Parts: structure tokens; sequence; C-alpha cells
RNA sequence: UAAGGUAGCCAAAUGCCUCGUCAUCUAAUUAGUGACGCGCAUGAAUGGAUUAACGAGAUUCCCACUGUCCCUAUCUACUAU
RNA sequence: AGAUAAGGGAAGUCGGCAAAAUAGAUCCGUAACUUCGGGAUAAGGAUUGGCUCUAAGGGUCGGGUACGAUCAACUUAGAA
RNA sequence: CGCCCGUCGCUAGUACCGAUUGAAUGGCUUAGUGAGGCCUCAGGAUCUGCUUAGAGAAGGGGGCAACUCCAUCUCAGAGCGGAGAAUUUGGACAAACUUGGUCAUUUAGAGGAACUAAAAGUCGUAACAAGGUUUCCGUAGGUGAACCUGCGGAAGGAUCAUU
RNA sequence: ACCCACUCGGCACCUUACGAGAAAUCAAAGUCUUUGGGUUCUGGGGGGAGUAUGGUCGCAAGGCUGAAACUUAAAGGAAUUG
RNA sequence: GGUCGGAUUUCCAACGGGGCCUUUCCUUCUGGCUAACCUUGAGCUUGGCGAACCAGGACUUUUACUUUGAAAAAAUUAGAGUGUUCAAAGCAGGCGUAUUGCUCGAAUAUAUUAGCAUGGAAUAAUAGAAUAGGACG
RNA sequence: UAUCUGGUUGAUCCUGCCAGUAGUCAUAUGCUUGUCUCAAAGAUUAAGCCAUGCAUGUCUAAGUAUAAGCAAUUUAUACAGUGAAACUGCGAAUGGCUCAUUAAAUCAGUUAUCGUUUAUUUGAUAGUUCCUUUACUACAUGGUAUAACUGUGGUAAUUCUAGAGCUAAUACAUGCUUAAAAUCUCGACCCUUUGGAAGAGAUGUAUUUAUUAGAUAAAAAAUCAAUGUCUUCGGACUCUUUGAUGAUUCAUAAUAACUUUUCGAAUCGCAUGGCCUUGUGCUGGCGAUGGUUCAUUCAAAUUUCUGCCCUAUCAACUUUCGAUGGUAGGAUAGUGGCCUACCAUGGUUUCAACGGGUAACGGGGAAUAAGGGUUCGAUUCCGGAGAGGGAGCCUGAGAAACGGCUACC
């Protein structure tokens, strides 16, 4: 999270042409969007100089489908956490219930810095890659 | 499997087509049309199972291929012709003309119209759009086209069709106080006068409706068709106009009228 | 009889009869291995039983390999001459 | 004294004596049993040349009160 | 004169251990070989259009005499191409076979050691009364067999009891 | 140090049965068909059998985990009269 | 009973709802309807405060639970009606001057859990302002 | 329709099982069997093997007919009635059967494609294409085969075919014919600075890349860079175009080109009509078929969340060479370790991972039930998977197809 060049390949948005012949503000041409349904998308974001292809905001992802909520566990990954989402499962025969959970690996860009126990919200998008089908779109913990 | 399925059993054909459950393995299945096969009649269907003017598949084919029968002005000679929700269909023998509508059990009524309601059919916009060299079309629930709308229809609104150019004559717009005819679900069939609608961004906007026995309901956006305003409506009602009258009241009508 | 060989082990490098009897190994085995034990004459620091590893120790079988052999032939050097 | 032999492959012989086969390195895989230390190079397989490239692995100098210059190694891996 | 335990012996049955680097079947799989079609590198049988092209002869039109011009049968020869089978390089997919390895399920086995019955078999009499040594537990040793003995424990004891 | 009265926490004991239990008996073995304070472990007729096998611990003796085949209509508990 | 065993109103009560006040914000900004409007023209007239109608907004502690509703294929199950001659069945049928025709149906309920929207907010959790880098303004 | 009874004892009360009892769209079997309605039926063991015969072909008015086929037209001298065959176009990827595999797999309900393909319908939708585009040219319409058919043959045989001679298309493979206006480029030439021009070319749709627009909660002023529409050149200044979604780099449009270059009708049947400068002159209807793109429909492919039986005498599993993720590229219809290169060391698990077993296709449902529940569900509906075991592939919108091929066993 310290170079955005890091790469062998120059990251870049596609499309979004800065002209060299031209003395602007405004430094690089950086394309950003809201997700929609009053997520914010933050200033880091639109001030950020990270690429991130699989953003919400600054990336060609969009968000659609379910809406969960899980605390991160795991931050080992690169630009990728796992949460666990416990719920409960009722039986109908002891009339009662028990504790499961899953644990759902989810793609977390760059705007966001989340530690293990911070609870999100992620929305769905399409297949990230094998196991990654949501991306975080708020951190709302410390 | 291996590509799309031309058959359709009887007991996995929709329950409103009142199909018997003896007399054969299977049931017409529609051809691809304007509308799905779901909410759907086959004019086989509707000739023999509620017409009664025909016995036989061999009956009805008789009766399609000398090109007696027109829905929506054009002929459609085919024993499994989708005809949807506000279709009209024109025998010029016998000169009548029903309209398509469903009965507040939530199936498909006999309602014969005249002929100057007979000119003309309902559609509810299902997408507003910009078509190749920018010119605006929308997309009826029929799937019919029509180029250069006014640019106040958005989607949600109902468009009164030519029917025999494919011209809009005027349009309905979606707010409160509009009469409204519910077409799919729990309670198919009913009309009841918008109150007010909830957003809920993200999908299935819900909208309330009560009847003009103040009986509330709520149903979705997708199965909603506006008429008109309240009072009079831009088509002829079938009988009982969507009250939805319990078993026990209607039990109490069948021991009045008999 | 002083005590009468216990625990164990065995045709064992220790068993005469004996190429002991049974099973396995082979087409065929006085060999090998596993069992049996009234053991001519096994047996407990005369140390008994077992034992991983080690062994230019003794023995059997299997795979590979080959002139060990079927069945010999040819070549080179140094002899022999 | 040193060798080679078609087909067979220990039928030879007291007895595989003698000879042959195996062999180095890298990678994979490795059983019973065990005193848990071993067995073990177990067993059993694959690869190995030349040429043209690629990658990684260093030293010494350089900064008001991130990098650049320069020099020199044989080690490994991969690819045509 | 009740009940009752075990060894040993006969008969029958069930399962276990077991030398045999046992056997058979099925699955998976290392390594090796590897069909087929597909994609590619070529390959070009053959077929075919066009531009021509020259020789030798027929006919026609024209100085009408040699001669000149345009067409027809003949066969080289040249390119510009187009379609294109067999065959073929390399690649990926990869059946299948062989040899091993591993797992699973049955399945043989001399002999050994149990259990269950059956049967009034043999030897004792261990337990039930203080069962004639009070019983039982743990642990160790021993003896034909039930069992005996040692150490500690228990009352399911034969003692709820000595101000 | 004793005595009296009281109090908290103990090892217990005596009498009764409102109650419980198959009874023996039990101030918990009660407040459980008027069936729910919280929670852990174990059992499903008797043998075969705490056996065989496979793991794991142990120097060993053995410990922990732990079947099946087969077999059987009873074994068993507490009390009663002999 | 004011109709001839059907129904109404002024009524004593119970039952569940909503609103307001008692220190009780039970989010508010831009706009429009200004709505119920101090708006009163003589006894139906010329002029109050935005949700009661919306649109966008800024934020917005999280659940569990429970109510209602959408959805949960038909067949099957339960179940309404109906002379398959009864019945299992089936979804038929029934009524006329039967000469031309008319007409009722083919209901409804259940369909877990998960997911969706909605009312409640007790019960069981959860967070907040304490080296004030707290709120209002 | 919330029910118990016999058996341990000399007798009692218990624990406890054994046996009885009722049912079964649960099968088999024994005995017996008169009638009416209705009706399952080689699932279980062998998803073991198959003799024979059928189960997928198909035409109208409207693609192609000189049948050396049948008729009779008598309206026909091109055909025009019927019509085998064959070419062509669709279909054969549906249905039907079975339950072997399969344990987060399938499947159920619930989402999504702002992440894709879609024959067929259904509704809309190409004046732009003569290429030095003034002879390059048929546009009252252009070319080549070839089947059927005739005839010569092969082999024991097959839904086997060769050679020779014709002939067609909605077969293949070519190819033209319609406005105007506007805007851009170049730009001759006049030449002026305020600078203007004759003329030429391009401008449909489809593909590929790049770029731009696709906007906006509010109100006024200050001057310059040049005045900008017209002036009373004081500057009055307005008009200024912007759709949708919760959300997009969306829809769509515009520039620069790119394409080995898509499409933009050389097709067919009935009716034969109107205008005359009366020529086979010009116009002219109702359809059928086809055709690019969008939408729709029939779908398909992936996909969110939650839910599956028994086993620990399976407690650690995954990652050599894909395991988890990142970047970039290939491939796909598209997302994605789907694959490749580089890089990081990740991912699951006592909330039961992984492994094993299932006499396990899942579900709707079935039997029995006071309630709760237990057991079953091969099987009439839905959804999967398969065609003896594997693998591969052609055609096509759609198949890893098997009543389609290829190989191995
Ligand atoms: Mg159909
Ligand atoms: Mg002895
Ligand atoms: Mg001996
Ligand atoms: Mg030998
Ligand atoms: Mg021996
Ligand atoms: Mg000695
Ligand atoms: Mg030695
Ligand atoms: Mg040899
Ligand atoms: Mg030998
Ligand atoms: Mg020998
Ligand atoms: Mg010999
Ligand atoms: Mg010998
Ligand atoms: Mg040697
Ligand atoms: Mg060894
Ligand atoms: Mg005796
Ligand atoms: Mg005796
Ligand atoms: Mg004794
Ligand atoms: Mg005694
Ligand atoms: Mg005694
Ligand atoms: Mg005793
Ligand atoms: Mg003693
Ligand atoms: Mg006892
Ligand atoms: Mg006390
Ligand atoms: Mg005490
Ligand atoms: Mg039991
Ligand atoms: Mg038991
Ligand atoms: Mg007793
Ligand atoms: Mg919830
Ligand atoms: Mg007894
Ligand atoms: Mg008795
Ligand atoms: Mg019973
Ligand atoms: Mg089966
Ligand atoms: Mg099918
Ligand atoms: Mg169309
Ligand atoms: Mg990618
Ligand atoms: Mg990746
Ligand atoms: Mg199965
Ligand atoms: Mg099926
Ligand atoms: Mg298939
Ligand atoms: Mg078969
Ligand atoms: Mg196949
Ligand atoms: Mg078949």
């Amino acid at each position: 999270e310290l170079t955005v060049q890091s790469e062998r390949a120059f990251q870049k948005q596609p499309h979004i042409f800065n002209n060299p012949k031209v003395k602007t503000s405004k430094r690089t041409k950086r394309w950003y969007k809201n997700a929609g349904l009053g997520f914010k998308t933050p200033k880091t974001a639109i001030e950020g100089s990270y690429i991130d292809k699989k953003c919400p905001f600054t990336g060609l992802v969009s968000i659609r489908g379910k809406i969960l909520t899980g605390t991160v566990v795991s931050t080992k990954m690169h630009r990728t956490i796992v949460i666990r989402r416990a719920y409960l499962h009722y039986i109908p025969k002891y009339n009662r219930y028990e504790k499961r959970h899953k644990n759902v690996p989810v793609h977390v860009s760059p705007a966001f810095r989340v530690q293990v126990g911070d609870i999100v919200t992620v929305g769905q998008c399409r297949p990230i890659s094998k196991t990654v089908r949501f991306n975080v779109v708020k951190v709302s913990a410390a | 499997a291996r590509g799309p399925k031309k058959h359709l059993k009887r007991l996995a054909a929709p329950h409103h087509w009142l199909l018997d459950k003896l007399s054969g393995c299977y049931a017409p299945r529609p051809s691809a049309g304007p509308h799905k096969l779901r909410e759907s009649l086959p004019l086989i269907v509707f000739l023999r199972n509620r017409l009664k003017y025909a016995l036989n598949g061999r009956e009805v084919k008789a009766i399609l291929m000398q090109r007696h029968v027109k829905v929506d002005g054009k002929v459609r000679t085919d024993t499994t012709y989708p005809a949807g929700f506000m279709d009209v269909i024109t025998l010029d023998a016998t000169n009548e003309n029903f309209r398509l509508v469903y009965d507040v059990k939530g199936r498909f009524a006999v309602h014969r119209i005249t002929d100057e309601e007979a000119s003309y059919k309902l559609g509810k916009v299902k997408k507003v759009q910009l078509g190749k060299k920018g010119v605006p079309y929308v997309v009826t629930h029929d799937g019919r086209t029509i180029r250069y709308p006014d640019p106040n229809i958005k989607v949600n609104d109902t468009v009164k069709i030519d029917l025999a150019s494919g011209k809009i004559t005027d349009f309905i717009k979606f707010d409160a106080g509009k009469l409204v005819y519910v077409t799919g679900g729990r309670n198919l069939g009913r009309i009841g006068t918008i109150v007010h609608k909830e957003r809920h961004d993200g999908g299935f906007d819900l909208v309330h409706i009560k009847d003009s026995l103040d009986n509330t309901f709520v149903t979705r956006l997708n199965n909603v068709f506006v008429i008109g305003e309240q009072g009079k409506p831009y088509i002829s009602l079938p009988k009982g106009k969507g009250i939805k009258l319990s078993i026990a009241e209607e039990r109490d009508r069948r021991r009045a009228q008999q």
C-alpha cells in the first residue's frame, strides 16, 4: 500500500486519458463513481492514487444483489479479507437453535484500512476470483 | 437439457388455464410470442375450453386456417399463439370482440366488448431507451416497440395503442389516485386505486392498493397495470370489477340468486 | 531322590531311530521355513528366551543379470615355437 | 592376462565360484520392523550433451542543521 | 438328598491368531508406451480461370503477283492466380495398455488358543448359612482345576451398641 | 476455662412423613404426568465381552478407546411366607 | 324491535385502537400541494406553519424475537359446491316455453427453515460522554 | 380414532426385554375367487446381454420438375393440374427410458447478469453500396457446377459406390440500379487583411482501437485573450441540448481511421387494376420467404444466501505440476486460477475440515401418527446425470448427441 506502480505493467484506469499537451489542474484524471444504495465513496478513494481494478468506486465492478455484514477474521491476503458471518440455525424437533458460521472471502479496496475484529458490510459483485464474490463497501468499527 | 423444450405436460401447465388433469398426458405449449407462457392463453384453450366453439385441436385448426379469428387486428393462424393480458380477439363471423382480462379468481374471463373498444388496447411500458441514431422508443408489456413517444412517458406508465397502426393516442402516468389492474400474484384480478408506493431502492418497489370497499393490500410494482384514474376506467371492466368477495359473502350471493 | 527339569525352547549348530509327522515352498526338494514334542542326550549368569542395528560369518528362496551351462566359437598381448 | 557372443537365463555346480548387471549428481518416492536413534542410497522411477538466452543471489563510494555511480563473483533455477 | 463353579475327555457349531514376502476381485494412482480426432507448421496429387505466347496447315477480307490483315486443327513454353485430397512438423485434450504402489472387500491354511451349546462323562467342592478359612475389589505371585496366599481397601458382614 | 442466650459456617445425629420411592429407605433419593432453575458425564434385556482387532500411552506389568459373529427368555432388584 | 324468527339507533358496560397533555424529539434541509389555513366577505370569502401528497437530500448503533403481507408450480393433503345411480372418483354441471337459448362454477386453507417488506418494542444480547481529541451552537 | 395383554416367582411389587396386537399406494408367496368402476406392473439381484420387427421425418397457392409418371388441359408454344425421385430449407439437441455415478455435488426456496449466448416467434428497424465511383458495367437482371435422370460396372455382403453425359435453385460464388440538403476536410484562384473563394473528396450499417459528450443544489459582480451572433460594435445577450438506473466507462451520439470486409432482396404465388406522350411505356394491391440491428419470447450458461444420512477404530487437510490471493495476458459467449507467466503465503477445521461408507439421484411427496415425531421417496410432476466403459469431435441457434461419427477397451 506504499506505491501504485509495484507491478510490471503500468497500473492505470482504462480510457481515462490525461492529455500531455494541455496543462490543467486535477493532477491526473481520476475516475470515481458512487456505488449507490447510500454508500459513501471515501475521500481517500477520490484523492488517492491507487488503481484497484476491482474497487466498487474507482474500479470497473458494480455492486448488485445481496448486502451482508460480517467481522474480519483474516487480513493476510493482498486486497482480500475473510469475514465470518455467525447465524443461528433452527432445528424443529428440539424446538431450539444452534450456532453456525460461514467464512466469506471478500475483496477490500485500498480506500479502506481494516483490522481483525472490525465489522464491515459487503456488497455482492461479479465473480472476482475462485471464491470472492463480494466487495467491502463500508467498514463501521475501529 | 441440450436445448429448448417443445412439450408441456399436464400438471405442469399453469392452473388458471383450467385444464382437466385427465384427458391426455400433454398440455398445449404456447409458442414463442409477445407474452410469457405462464401469463398467456393459447387460442386453442380459449376457443375450446372457455367458448366451447370447438371440441378438438383439429377443429381449432380448421377454424384458424380459414383466417376466421384475428387477434390485435392480425389473423395469427397459429394454434398455440400466446394471447395475454388485454389482447383483443376479433371474430368477424359472429361479429364478436373479446378482451383478455382476468377475473378476480385469477383466470381469464370471456369479456365481450364492442367494436369501438376493440379498436384499441392499453400497454404498460417496461423500458424507455434510445435506439440507433438517437431514436427514442418504449417497450410495452406485450413486447411492442413504439418509436418517437412523448418525452413525459416514463416507465410503469400506460399507453393507449391505436391497434390498426402501432401509434400512441394518449397515456396515463403513475402516481396516487390512479385506478390499477393487478396482474400477478395472490391479488391477481383486483382493482384498487393507488394510495402510495414505497421505494426500497435495491429491488421490488411496493405499492399499496385499496379497492372500492376500502379493503387495502400491497403488491410489487411488476404486477400492477394502471388503467386510468379513479372512477372512470379506460376499458370496460368485467363482472365484479375486482372486489374479491370472501367465501362467506360469495355463498350468500349464490344462495341469493339461485 | 538331595532335588526329581520350573518358566521357556526344540529333529535347533544340540534328536539315535530319522530322509521323524503335518503344512508351505517346487513339476519333482534327504535342502529351507512354520508347526508338533515321552526331548537317545533342550533348559535358565554351564546363563534361558527374544531382539532393532551391525557382519569379507553359515543357510534357503525371489527379482535382475549374465558363456555357470545347453554348446561352443572368435579376437588381442605375453609365452610356448 | 584381457575381452566379446545369437536364443535361453543357473538347466551348471557341494554351493550363482567366477563373470555380468547396478553405479555419479538433481528431482520424486520409500515398507515391515524398531532399543524411536534408525532401517534408508530401502525398495522403485524420471532427467543429464551442445548452443543462444532469461531470472535471482553481492561489494565499495555517494546525502540540509527514495535513489545514483562504480567494480567483481561462480551458484542455483527456468526457457527455446 | 437344595443350588452351584472350573479343569480335563467326547461330539457339533461360531469367530480370532497363524508360517505361506498367501490367493482372488474391484477402485485409485506414480512411471513408461501411447491410438484417435482437434488446433497449428507445411505439403501438394489433381481440378480450374485469366494474360498471353510461337511454330506448322485450313478458311475469309485486301497491293491482287510474290505479299498484307483477321479468324480455325496442332503442339511446346511462360507466368498471374483460385480451389485443393493424401501425407507431414509441433502443441493441447487424451482413451487404452504394461509394470509397480496403495486402499477396500471376500478367501485358503498345518497348528494354536477361546466361546457357546449338547451330553445324568472324569476329578474335586470354589460360591449361596459364619457355606464350614466371612465374602468381594485392586494389584502381584503360585498351584491339576475350581482356587490359594501376600499388601491395601470395602460392607454388598456375621458388628449401626461400652460416658 | 466454663455457664446461658443468639448467630455464621461445618462433620453428623434423633423423631416423623406433607412429600418421594418398586421397596429397602430418603430432609434429600422432596418441591418430577400439576411432567422445564443452569450444566457435565453415563445406560438401553442377558451372555459372548471389557473379549478380538486397530490405534495411543507405558521399561514392563498393563492402562485408555473398543466391536462383531454367535447364543439366549429370561437374567436381575427390593421385600413376603416357608 | 320502533320490520314481520330479520334489523336499527340516542343508551347504561366490556373489549380492543389512535391522538394530545402532564419536564416526555416520537431525525430535519432544499423545494413545491401550502394543509387541516390568524385566513370571516353579510351568515361559504381576497392573505396562516411542507408531507396529511410527493421529489431529492444530510445523516442515519446493531441484531435476535414476534405480527401482518408479498412470494413459496401443479398434482397430492385438508376442505367448499356438485346424483359419478351410491361410493372411490371427476370438475363437472344446472335451468327454460327445450321451437331460437340462459346461467353458476372449476373456491379456500396449509405449504417449515432461509431470503424480502412492514408494525411492535416487553424479553435476551450489543454500542455510547471518563488520561473527555463529548454534545449542542 | 391419547387403550394394551401373556411370559422370570411358592406367591408379591418392580426394572427389563421377548412374544402378542393394528396398519402399510412395502414387496414376495400359499389357498381361494362370482360381478361393476379404477389401476400399478423386470426398480430392488444384472446401468447384465440381446435374435427379430417398429420407435423421425417433413410441403404449400406461394424454393427447384422435360419422371422417357398419371391425367386431362383444350386458357395457353416456356411453364403453369396432380405428382414419385432428388437438390434445397427446417427438424432430428424435443419426447421416451433408467437411477449407475453423485454427500455443499445435485436439488429446494431465494437472488444476480451494471458478467453473457439466444434458432424460433412477436414489434420495430437500411434512399448513403455504380469504386479515377464521364463507359469500369446486364440492371426490363449476371456466372459456374451438380444431384435426381440416361448409360457402363465392381464385389459375398452394407442405407457401399466409380467412371461417362446432361440439367435447375431462396444451391454456391459474383454484382448494379434512388433523393435532396447539411457538415467537415483539402483546397484552386482573387488576394486582402474583416480576408474570401471556384472546384474535388468523404460522411449508411457491421467489426476493432483511441478520444470526446452523455451536465446540472444557489445568487450577482471585476477586468483582461479576442469584439462572438447585430449594432445606435454602447455591448441588450438571452436562445444555449443533455435520457435512464440505487449505481456504470450505460443507452446513444460525434471525430480519427481500421476490416483479409458483414448487411443493405438478381427469390416466389395470386389479383390483374389506373395514367397517357398506345409503348409490352409508366405506375400499381394482397401475401410468402429472406435479411442487419434492437427489443421481446422460448430458453441456456454461470451465480448470491440458507438448508443434506452415518461414521473420530477418519484430526488435521490443501499447495510437487493450482492449493488461497494479486498484476498482466491468453481462452471463453461471457465472469473467474478457466489456463499461462511473474509475485505473495495464503485457504478450511471440534460451530466436524479432510477422509471413509451409503444395500444414497434430489425435491414435490408417501406410510404411520393425540401432540411431538419415526421411516421411506428407483417410480405418473419438476430439476439433474447417462445411452456397454472412457475419451474426442463434425454439423447446427442449441449436442461433448450416441435410434450422429472417430479411436481404444
Ligand atoms: Mg406449442
Ligand atoms: Mg517342561
Ligand atoms: Mg527336540
Ligand atoms: Mg535348491
Ligand atoms: Mg524347524
Ligand atoms: Mg547346556
Ligand atoms: Mg564376517
Ligand atoms: Mg549369450
Ligand atoms: Mg543353480
Ligand atoms: Mg541345480
Ligand atoms: Mg546337475
Ligand atoms: Mg544340491
Ligand atoms: Mg562373487
Ligand atoms: Mg532392510
Ligand atoms: Mg462327585
Ligand atoms: Mg460334582
Ligand atoms: Mg473361599
Ligand atoms: Mg465350599
Ligand atoms: Mg468360604
Ligand atoms: Mg459370604
Ligand atoms: Mg499358597
Ligand atoms: Mg450387584
Ligand atoms: Mg452448627
Ligand atoms: Mg466439620
Ligand atoms: Mg433396550
Ligand atoms: Mg445390553
Ligand atoms: Mg434378593
Ligand atoms: Mg432476520
Ligand atoms: Mg429371577
Ligand atoms: Mg411358575
Ligand atoms: Mg413386537
Ligand atoms: Mg438401485
Ligand atoms: Mg428429455
Ligand atoms: Mg422478425
Ligand atoms: Mg483477467
Ligand atoms: Mg489470478
Ligand atoms: Mg446409487
Ligand atoms: Mg425426469
Ligand atoms: Mg446425453
Ligand atoms: Mg445394457
Ligand atoms: Mg457420446
Ligand atoms: Mg437405442
